[PDB]
DNA sequence: GAGAATCCCGGTGCCGAGGCCGCTCAATTGGTCGTAGACAGCTCTAGCACCGCTTAAACGCACGTACGCGCTGTCCCCCGCGTTTTAACCGCCAAGGGGATTACTCCCTAGTCTCCAGGCACGTGTCAGATATATACAT
DNA sequence: ATGTATATATCTGACACGTGCCTGGAGACTAGGGAGTAATCCCCTTGGCGGTTAAAACGCGGGGGACAGCGCGTACGTGCGTTTAAGCGGTGCTAGAGCTGTCTACGACCAATTGAGCGGCCTCGGCACCGGGATTCTC
C-alpha cells in the first residue's frame, strides 16, 4: 500500500552510509519491516503522549522526550 | 572502464564524507500519516518533529547497518542475508 | 565496665 | 528495635486470599519487596517527568493513568486501567 | 412519538416493521443476515455489500425514530 | 474507618500516600493518584502470583521458590519485555537446547 | 426507569461487569461489547450520563 | 570414551538445577583485591559478595549465551576470543 | 595470583550453564580479562557509595545502587 | 523572559576561540545537550540524596556523583575545578 | 598504453549568520528564624583471622575419534548498463482550524491538633522426616 | 540367605497463632492559589494547482560467490592416579555500625531593586553552485 515508500535505492543509500558492501534481495523488506516496527513504537509512545496533554499536534518536543523514554535520545529540538 | 565494483568504494567514501539525509521527505511523511491514521482519528504534524524522526531512522539504520556489517565480517561474508541482522535483534534485546 | 556487665548479663542468662 | 517498612504481609496475604493452600519463604517475600518498590519508584518517576513534560505542578489520576497505558509492554495495562478506574469509582463512591 | 414505547420496541426489528419503517438517508458526494439484528440495526432489512459507492454513506433510521421522542416522556434516556 | 477500606482495596493507600510525600516526586498530589498506584500494583501482583501458583502446582511444590517465579516470568512475552533486562539473583537457565546444538 | 440497552437503544437485559454497558442479546456482547476500543465507553455512557 | 551422552547429562544437569559455579573464596579475594584497587583493607559483607557473584553469574550466562548463540551462526560449536569480542562490541562495549 | 584465583573447572560451569557444548583453552584468559574489569568497574561505583556513605566497609545497598546503575539492575 | 543559554557559551567562545562561530542548528544542539546534563545530574543529586536519607544537597553530595557517572581523568579534572571555584567562592 | 571519474582553481548572487538598541522581567541584596547537618558520645553486632578434620573437587598424563579446516566443481543470482515513465519537488495561493494567552474563579489540596487501633515484634503448639523393632513370606 | 512390608515407637524439626505497643493514618478545621473555562487573535499546514526532471522499473549480458562434498589431522572428551586446599565449624578479638543528644549556622522566606539577556531590525561576506582544467586507478 504505502510502505515500499522506503523503497530499494533508499535502503541501498542507508546500507552505503551503513557500511555494508554486498546487498542480497531479502534485506529491503526486513530493513522496512524493523523500521515499520521502530516507527511504530515511536508513534505509540507519540499517541499517549499526545492525549496526555489533550493536544492533537506532535511536535518536535514530543518525538525528542519520546526518544528519551525509550534511552535513544538526539540532540537538536530540545532536552 | 567496466569494473565489477569500485564506483561503490567511491560511493561509501562520498556518503562517510557527507552528512545530508539519504532518506526522501515524501514518503517518510507519508507513511509515519498512514500509520498515525492507523492508530488514532484526525492527527496534526509539525514539520521539526518529521525531520526529527528522520534523523532518529537514519541514526538506527546506520546502527543496525553498522552491526550487519560488523556481523558480516566476523561471519567470514562479503554479502549480507537476513540471519545477520535477525540475530543482531535479537542480541541487542530489541526483540527478546 | 561494660564488658563484665555484658559477660554478666550473659552468666545469668545461661 | 527499628520501625522496618515493607509490604511482606500485603503481599502474603492477598496469596492466602486467592491461593489458600500454598506456602512461602522468606527469600521470596525479600524479592517480591524488591520487585515493588522497584516499580513503585520508576513509576513515580515516569508520571513524575510527564507531568512536568506537561508542565502541571501536581499528580492525579490523569498523569500515572497515561504513565501505565503507555509504561508496560501490554495484557496487564489493559487490565489495570480497568481495575483502576473501577477502584477510584468505588473510592469516590464512598 | 409512539403511542407505547413499551409494546413498540419489542416489534419495531422484526422484518415485518423493516419493510415500511426503516428510512435510508443517503449522504451527497461527488450465518445469514436475516437472523442476524446487527444486519437489521445498521443495515436494515436489505443486503449490504461493502464494495458499494453509494451503500457506505447512508443512515439507516429504525429505532431512532420512536426513540429520540421518548426522551421527553423519560427523561432518564 | 482506614481509607484502603473504603476505597475498597487490598493494597494499604495511606503508605503509599506517605511514600509518595515525602519521596519528593510532586509537590502537590492528587487523591486518587495513590488509589490508582494501589490499583496497578495490586493488580500486577496477583498476576505474577497466580503465575507463581501455577509453576508451583507444575512442579508440585507448596512452597514457591523464586526459580518458579523465573520459569513463570520466562512462559510469558509482556514480562520477557518487561522484565527483560533484569538480572535475578539464583535465577538460573531455562530449558533451551537449539535443534541443530542437539546430535542427530 | 426502564433499562434499555445502550447499543441498540433495545429492551437490555443484560449488564456487561468488566466494562458496565446494559446489552439486549448475546450477539452484540460477542462483535460490539467485547471487542470495543478503550476510552469508546465514557461517551457511550455519556447519553445516559453513566460516566 | 563415549562422546556427547556424558556432556548432553553434564548440560541437563546445570540447566535444571541452580547450583552455584564460582567459588566462593577465591572470587572473595579476587573482588577484595579489586577492591583494594580504591579502598584497601575494605573491610567486606557477605550480602556485599553474593551480590557481585549473582551480578558475575548473570552477566557470564548472558555473555556465554551470547557466544554461543553467534557460534552456531557461525556454523561451528567450538569458541574463539574473537567471538566473545564479537559479543562485546555489538553488545555495546 | 589473584588471575588465576578462579578455576578453570568454574569457568567450564559458568560455559555449560550458558550452553557450551565445546569451548577453547585460550578462551579462559580472556574471559578473566574480561570479568575482571567488569567487576572494577561495579566496584568503582561501589566505593565511591562507600566514601557516600561515611563508612569504611560495604554493605548490601550500595552494591545493590551501583547494579541498578548501568542497567542490569538486581533482585 | 524565554531562558536559553546563547549569550553565554557565545562569551565562553570568545574566551576560548576568539576567531570561530557557530550556527543556530548547532546552538540549538548544544541547548538540547545543556538541558541533558544539567537533568541527568540534578535527578543524580536528587537519588544520592534520597538514599542516605539526607535533605540538603552540598557540594560533597554531587562531588561524589560526578565522580560515579563521568570516567576518570575528565572527572579528575572536574574536581580540581569546582574545588578551587568553591574555594574562590568561600574566599570572597 | 586509454577513460570515466575524480580533485582543484576561479567567478557569483544570496540569504542566512553577526551587531544594536528597547526594555522587561529576573538575578541580586538584606533581614529573620527554625530546623537539619555535624560533631561528640554511647552500646553491641558482626567482620576478620587462625586451627584442624574431612574429602570431593581439581591437576596431569594417555589416547581416540569426530569435527575444524583445506580444496574443488558448480549453477546462478546479483551487478553494470540502456530505455521508458512516473512520481518527487519546487513556487505559490488561500483557509480555517487549531495553538497561546489573557482573566476571573472556586475548591481542594497544603498545613496543623488530636487519638486510637494497624501492623510490627516476640513467645508457644502442631503436623512432616529419620531410626528402629520384627517376624513371617517369598525370592 | 536375605530383602521386605507394613505397622509400630520415639522423637526431633520447621512452621503458624495469641499477647504488648506505639506511632502514624484518619477525623476535623483553615487558606489561597492552581486548574478550569473560554474568547480572541494569529499562524501554519493541510489541499491544490502545474511544469519538469532526477530517478525508479524493467530487461539483459556476465562473473565471481555461495552451495555441497570429500579427505587430513588433531584437540577436546573420557578416565584413573594423585594431590589440595575448599568447606565446616569453632573460637577469640575488636573495629566500627548504629542510635541518641545537643548545638548553631546554612538556608528558605520576604520585600525592594537594578541590569542584562530576548528580540525585531539591520547589514554583509562564506559557502554552495557552476565551468573548465589537472590527475589518478582501472582496463
Amino acid at each position: 500500500d504505502n510502505i515500499q515508500g522506503i523503497t530499494k535505492p533508499a535502503i541501498r543509500r542507508l546500507a552505503r552510509r551503513g557500511g555494508v558492501k554486498r546487498i542480497s534481495g531479502l534485506i529491503y523488506e526486513e530493513t522496512r519491516g524493523v523500521l515499520k516496527v521502530f516507527l511504530e513504537n515511536v508513534i505509540r509512545d507519540a499517541v499517549t503522549y499526545t492525549e496526555h496533554a489533550k493536544r492533537k499536534t506532535v511536535t518536535a518536543m514530543d518525538v525528542v522526550y519520546a526518544l528519551k523514554r525509550q534511552g535513544r535520545t538526539l540532540y537538536g529540538f530540545g532536552g | 572502464r567496466y569494473r565489477p565494483g569500485t564506483v561503490a568504494l567511491r560511493e561509501i567514501r562520498r556518503y562517510q564524507k557527507s552528512t545530508e539525509l539519504l532518506i526522501r521527505k515524501l514518503p517518510f511523511q507519508r507513511l509515519v500519516r498512514e500509520i498515525a491514521q492507523d492508530f488514532k482519528t484526525d492527527l496534526r504534524f509539525q514539520s521539526s518533529a518529521v525531520m526529527a524522526l528522520q534523523e532518529a531512522s537514519e541514526a538506527y539504520l546506520v546502527a543496525l547497518f553498522e552491526d550487519t556489517n560488523l556481523a558480516a565480517i566476523h561471519a567470514k561474508r562479503v554479502t549480507i542475508m537476513p540471519k545477520d541482522i535477525q540475530l543482531a535483534r535479537r542480541i541487542r534485546g530489541e526483540r527478546a | 565496665e561494660k564488658r563484665l556487665e555484658e559477660e554478666k548479663q550473659d552468666t545469668i542468662n545461661k | 528495635k527499628t520501625r522496618k517498612e515493607s509490604y511482606a504481609i500485603y503481599v502474603y496475604k492477598v496469596l492466602k486470599q486467592v491461593h489458600p493452600d500454598t506456602g512461602i519463604s522468606s527469600k521470596a517475600m525479600s524479592i517480591m519487596n524488591s520487585f515493588v518498590n522497584d516499580v513503585f519508584e520508576r513509576i513515580a518517576g515516569e508520571a513524575s517527568r510527564l507531568a512536568h513534560y506537561n508542565k502541571r505542578s501536581t499528580i492525579t489520576s490523569r498523569e500515572i493513568q497515561t504513565a501505565v497505558r503507555l509504561l508496560l509492554p501490554g495484557e496487564l495495562a489493559k487490565h489495570a486501567v480497568s481495575e483502576g478506574t473501577k477502584a477510584v469509582t468505588k473510592y469516590t463512591s464512598a | 412519538v409512539s403511542r407505547n414505547y413499551d409494546e413498540d420496541i419489542e416489534k419495531i426489528l422484526t422484518l415485518e416493521n423493516l419493510d415500511t419503517n426503516d428510512v435510508v438517508v443517503e449522504a451527497p458526494f461527488t450465518y445469514d443476515w436475516r437472523n442476524s439484528i446487527l444486519h437489521l440495526f445498521l443495515r436494515g432489512p436489505r443486503p449490504h455489500d461493502s464494495e458499494n459507492i453509494h451503500e457506505q454513506h447512508q443512515m439507516h433510521l429504525n429505532v431512532e425514530r420512536i426513540r429520540v421522542p421518548e426522551v421527553i416522556f423519560q427523561p432518564t434516556m | 474507618k482506614t481509607r484502603s477500606s473504603r476505597a475498597g482495596l487490598q493494597f494499604p493507600v495511606g503508605r503509599v500516600h506517605r511514600l509518595l510525600r515525602k519521596g519528593n516526586y510532586a509537590e502537590r498530589v492528587g487523591a486518587g493518584a495513590p488509589v490508582y498506584l494501589a490499583a496497578v500494583l495490586e493488580y500486577l501482583t496477583a498476576e505474577i502470583l497466580e503465575l507463581a501458583g501455577n509453576a508451583a502446582r507444575d512442579n508440585k511444590k507448596t512452597r514457591i521458590i523464586p526459580r518458579h517465579l523465573q520459569l513463570a516470568v520466562r512462559n510469558d512475552e509482556e514480562l520477557n519485555k518487561l522484565l527483560g533486562r533484569v538480572t535475578i539473583a539464583q535465577g538460573g537457565v531455562l530449558p533451551n537446547i537449539q535443534s541443530v546444538l542437539l546430535p542427530k | 426507569a426502564k433499562k434499555y440497552c445502550d447499543v441498540t437503544g433495545l429492551k437490555g437485559f443484560y449488564k456487561s461487569p468488566t466494562n458496565n454497558i446494559r446489552y439486549h442479546n448475546a450477539e452484540i456482547y460477542q462483535l460490539i461489547v467485547k471487542p470495543m476500543a478503550p476510552g469508546v465507553d465514557q461517551e457511550y455512557l455519556k447519553l445516559r450520563g453513566a460516566n
